[PDB]
């Protein structure tokens, strides 16, 4: 299986996050795996012309292309000519266009080229977006109705960066013939990792539940869930970040970091606008304006009251002590 | 010279080792299992389920397949349904729990003896030392350490390894996900390069499967320099040079009860049909002639064990009363390890070796069905060399790419959408017999569920029937058998009683329980 | 001995009287201990009662 | 550091989980990080009276014992002999006491060693005890005042079997000089671990938060928390057994196993007794008999009717999805 990797708007985190993949390593998915990765900026041999002799090869149909697979945004600035990204005499939305259109399937790691991710945050100067996304909204730059030659959409990746295991798993899937295994939600990410919430796994949801905040950074941290001072979107997050722990080790919740909501199109949430980042914005400055997923203020505020009048003395507590 | 070996360690629990030696050979042996716990006592009147719980912890390295085997005694006992998944994952955790005993065995528990100053004089014995001295040998640390990737594949699937009781009648309680099963195949394949192929074969499984003769095996070892200085070339050599194959015969006699159920065949546990369903086929060789396994004829006596008892008992019946050591010690009992009979026509109640090579044993009979292992190496090197240390030692090893193989395949065969679980009916009543192979060979479980209790729980571990000690007609264990014939260079460190011994990865907490 | 105490206030005519009418009423206690396990053994069903009814106001 | 690491009542499940260490792992723990093994039942080279001598060595103060593991239960039958458990010529309580009054630190791995375990479930055939408890109750075979030379009492890992990293870490502490930032509960385990909870970063606690039940093993573990119909101990049990996974890979409770409890010293709890295993002992068919740590039945049952009826329609469908 053919995969030629492509960088767009990228910051080169999911290829960074991909090569730390355990469970396949990296080397272990490119050869054992029967994955021949016939490009990758950051790890392909061929420079100038023989690259280009790859990259021509793929999009004209001369070789195979089983896997496209693209990180960063398609960058369409300035005017819509794609110049602010310039990749092998070519702008990079054209190559984009030309190897999505060869793919059997065409994966888009990161939220840069799920949806548009950071770079597409205002005022967009690259004129960034994803390759079947705009943030939430679908069609990015492939359009809504693009498929692959396997008849899939672009399977999205989610994930400033994506963890690892997103997609070397679902590379796994297809090298072992399990590409029928591989379920998409409406954003086009595979349901095995984006059922579940960040907040799944998460060590702070008995916190949560309790409605027990992390009241500082720090050794605050050491008890309390992230939600209620610090903007944790955990609970509004689909992620398997807490089922699966990023670097075998952890995930931010349990680190003490908010979950910023990466694998979500919105990504980042609120454009960072000033007092969105590490904070929760509340309404009477009691109630969260985003409540958890399929949640109403009114339900997640009568549960919360009650869950802080029945809260154990362990859950106003130091947990994660030294 | 009556040499008293305590502690015989590296046969995970307590040992000793008693030998009368005549002209620097064990003339006659006695096998002491030191420490009791009394599970099968415990297990009375608990919960019929408690045996999941409880029979784990007989045993570290091989409590899944403990797990296994007690899953399948409530299946027959319950008459439960299992979905093929449920069997698959069952095959998967128990394969994968020997795949990780293989070479946890072999580096840290058996190979690190072949570093004994006996063999100083070996040309081989610098090598040895460089690879195989506990936890610096080169050959020692990466296998170690590898061994425990198989049973990251069993904590995938159940939670956790060791102490998982996920193995539940009706199935298993998880349910796979698309990436529990990518990242088990992606972790079996990562072992099977870096340990099996790499460090164990120097070459592919696939190669190492073609070998089906003795003489096979040795044309592959000179084959090329990556089998000929593979762990497994070199332990051959090493055998060959040191004296390895010429001691550790034994009984000769074998049984396996087989393992791995094919999916389709084991939908619906009965005892009755448990050997068709096997892939890893059942099968006693004795008298160098192969019988059916039938779990009706296992006997355990206690005739020098430190238990009450006057005849052999099934272990339908099985009791496990003991006597206090002193006491039986004034009876002759010696160990508290049963003596596990099998009943062979022809022969009487007869001592079986367990284990890899009494599985290849059985893998070599004639009329395996397409889903049974059909391997016909064992029974060739058996009638060109003979049981040896050496040899019980290559059926572990030939085990490795056999089981990953297997292993991989049920990875493949896993249909994620399908039930893992068919809940069951708990009935008040009931009389299960649930088998496996664990990585030392026969482990079987004989249930008895009445007034919603268990009402007798009996366990016959692999090395309760290598290391039980005499039966009634003072015929000797398989590992007692073995130990006589063996050289001993030095009673100071009688190496060679160790080797005998942990050719049989002798685990004596299982022995006990 | 204490049990032989409450045995010895049981004898009391004013102690002997109400536990007689508790007697009397075991059967109204019985069915309201009845009644309460009944609203626990359908506690799931009385929560799933509020939850079609609140998801009702919801909509 | 020397360590001698005995076997008592154990099945080396204590021994195989070390065995899987990662970070360090075991060679690199035993070589690596100054902690000289001078013997291990499963791992030591020397047999016989070498063995011995070793022991023998450690337990007269001939060679300094630095660290004594303890795993398995220390067996006194019969009638307080020991001879149930005949080790290296002793009974192998005699070497334990010995042991222990000669080491820095002694540190039980494992229920068996800690409390007692399952061999000390009823009827306690081989008389099994823990090493300073018999399930809760302190003092076990070496008394509640046991202190080895360090001031320390019996360090218990607990665990059936502990984790790898529940003993690795301790070791890496103690070899890294950090040994005074380990900080015992009132059951002598090191909070470092045995502060948080099983449950605490369960994939299930969302659906713990919400009562929505695992209904059934197998796919019916798609969904749900294990709490209310399969006796999950989770809230009740401390253990890091979610946020530090088990093989680096899951856990009971996210494999869709019930929590034992296995860390809690009255495991195997009620003994086993019939109808405790893989099922919630309720009163009256619906409120459970123990309720999570530090909750009272009126409070949780309130709170748990309240959430039932806030519950959010994910927490009602799988989630753990192929
Ligand atoms: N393998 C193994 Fe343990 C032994 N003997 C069991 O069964
Ligand atoms: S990791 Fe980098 S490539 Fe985009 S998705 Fe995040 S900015
Ligand atoms: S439970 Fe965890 S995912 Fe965030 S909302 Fe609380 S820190
Ligand atoms: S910010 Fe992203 S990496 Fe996971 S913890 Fe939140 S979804
Ligand atoms: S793992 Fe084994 S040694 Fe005891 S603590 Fe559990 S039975
Ligand atoms: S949240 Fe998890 S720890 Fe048990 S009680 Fe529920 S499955
Ligand atoms: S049974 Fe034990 S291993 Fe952890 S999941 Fe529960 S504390
Ligand atoms: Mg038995
Ligand atoms: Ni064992």
């Amino acid at each position: 299986a053919s995969v030629l990797w492509f960088q767009g708007g990228a910051c080169s985190g999911n290829t960074m996050s991909f090569l730390n993949a355990d469970e396949p390593n990296v080397v272990d998915l490119i050869v054992d795996f029967g994955l021949d990765l016939l490009w990758h900026p950051s790890l392909g041999l061929e420079l100038g012309n023989n690259a280009q002799k790859v990259f021509w090869d793929c999009a004209k149909g001369e070789r195979p292309l089983d896997i496209f697979v693209f990180e960063g945004t398609v960058i369409e600035a300035p005017n819509g000519t794609g110049q602010m990204d310039m990749f092998a005499g070519r702008p990079m939305k054209d190559w984009v266009t030309d190897l999505a259109g060869a793919a059997q399937i065409v994966v888009a790691i990161g939220d840069c080229a799920c949806f548009g991710g950071i770079p597409a945050m205002e005022p967009n100067p690259s004129g960034s977006t994803g390759l079947q996304f705009h943030k939430r909204e679908k069609g990015g730059f492939l359009g809504p109705d693009f498929r692959s030659k396997m008849g899939l959409p672009v399977i999205n990746v989610p994930g400033c960066p994506a963890h690892p295991d997103w997609i070397t798993q679902i590379l796994v899937a297809l090298a072992t013939g399990r590409a029928g295994d591989i379920t998409l939600d409406d954003l086009h990410r595979p349901e095995t990792f984006f059922k579940t919430f960040t907040q799944t796994g998460c060590t702070r949801v008995q916190f949560f539940e309790y409605k027990q905040s992390t009241l500082s950074f720090g050794e605050g941290t050491r008890t309390g869930c992230l939600f209620y001072e610090f903007g944790c979107r955990g609970p509004m997050t689909h992620s398997p970040c807490n089922r699966i722990l990023w670097n075998r080790q952890s995930s931010k919740t349990r680190a003490g970091m908010p979950c910023l909501g990466c694998t979500e199109p919105e990504f980042p949430h609120f454009d960072l606008a000033p007092g969105t980042v590490f904070k929760t914005q509340k309404v009477s400055g009691m109630i969260p304006k985003e409540v958890p997923e399929g949640t109403d203020h009114l339900t997640y505020m009568g549960l919360a009251a009650a869950a802080r009048i029945a809260a154990p003395q362990w859950s106003k507590e130091d947990m994660f002590v030294v | 010279l009556d040499l008293f070996v305590s502690p015989l360690g590296r046969v995970e629990g307590d040992l000793d080792v008693r030998v009368t030696i005549n002209d620097g050979v064990v003339t006659s042996a006695w096998t002491e299992a030191a420490m009791f716990r009394g599970f099968e006592i415990i297990l009375r009147g608990k919960d019929p389920q408690a045996g999941l719980i409880v029979c784990p912890r007989i045993c570290g390295i091989c409590g899944g397949s403990h797990l296994y085997k007690s899953a399948y005694a409530l299946d027959t006992a319950w008459r439960t349904h299992m979905p093929p998944n449920a069997t698959l994952i069952r095959n998967i955790c128990q394969a994968c729990e020997t795949l990780q005993s293989i070479p946890r065995y072999f580096y840290a528990l058996f190979a690190i003896d072949l570093t004994n100053k006996n063999y100083a004089k070996s040309k081989l014995y610098d090598e040895a030392v460089r690879r195989f001295a506990p936890y610096v040998g080169t050959s020692y640390q990466p296998g170690v350490v590898l061994s425990a990737k198989p049973v990251e594949v069993y904590a995938i699937f159940g939670g956790q390894w060791p102490x998982s009781s996920f193995m539940v009648p009706g199935g298993v309680m998880s349910a796979p996900t698309l990436s529990d099963v990518t990242r088990a195949i992606a972790i079996l394949e990562h072992w099977n390069d870096n340990w099996l192929e790499k460090q164990w074969l120097g070459c592919s499984v696939d190669r190492w499967l073609e070998n089906k003769t003795w003489n096979d095996v040795l044309a592959w070892v000179d084959e090329n320099e990556s089998q000929y200085n593979s762990d497994c070339g070199f332990f051959i050599r090493y055998c060959l040079d040191v004296g390895l194959d010429k001691y550790g015969q034994g009984v000769g006699n074998y049984l396996a009860t087989g393992t791995y159920f094919e999916p389709s065949l084991y939908e619906n546990p009965t005892i009755e049909g448990r050997n068709a369903a096997l892939i890893g086929r059942s099968g006693v060789f004795a008298d160098g002639r192969y019988f059916e396994f039938d779990q009706a004829n296992v006997t355990e006596d206690v005739t020098h064990s430190f238990y009450e008892g006057n005849r052999p008992l099934h272990p339908f019946e099985g009791e496990t009363i003991p006597v206090n050591p002193e006491d039986g010690r004034r009876q002759g009992k010696y160990s508290w390890a049963k003596s596990p009979r099998y009943a062979v026509p022809g022969l009487g109640n007869v001592p079986l070796e367990t284990g890899p090579l009494a599985r290849r044993m059985a893998a070599s009979a004639p009329d395996a069905e397409t889903h049974q292992d059909d391997d016909p190496l064992f029974a060739d090197i058996y009638n060109a060399i003979g049981p040896s240390v050496m040899v019980r030692q290559l059926a572990r090893m030939h085990e490795g790419p056999k089981y990953y193989k297997w292993v991989r395949q049920w990875l493949d065969d896993l249909e994620l959408k399908e039930s893992f679980y068919t809940k069951p009916v708990e009935y008040a009543e009931g009389k299960g017999f649930g088998s496996t192979e664990a990585a030392r060979g026969a482990l079987s479980d004989w249930i008895v569920i009445e007034d919603s209790k268990i009402k007798n729980y009996q366990v016959v571990t692999p090395t309760a029937w290598n290391i039980g000690p005499r039966d009634a007609s003072e015929v000797l264990g398989p590992i007692e058998q073995a130990l006589v014939g063996s050289p001993i260079v030095d009673a100071e460190d009688p190496v060679e009683l160790g080797h005998v011994a942990r050719s049989f990865d002798s685990c004596l907490v299982c022995t006990v329980h | 001995s204490p049990v032989d105490g409450i045995r010895r206030r049981l004898d009391d005519p004013q102690v002997a009287e109400a536990l007689n009418s508790l007697l009397d009423h075991a059967d109204l206690l019985a069915v309201l201990v009845k009644g309460l396990d009944g609203f626990v053994r359908r506690g799931d069903d009385i929560a799933n009662n509020l939850t079609s009814a609140i998801g009702e106001l919801k909509a």
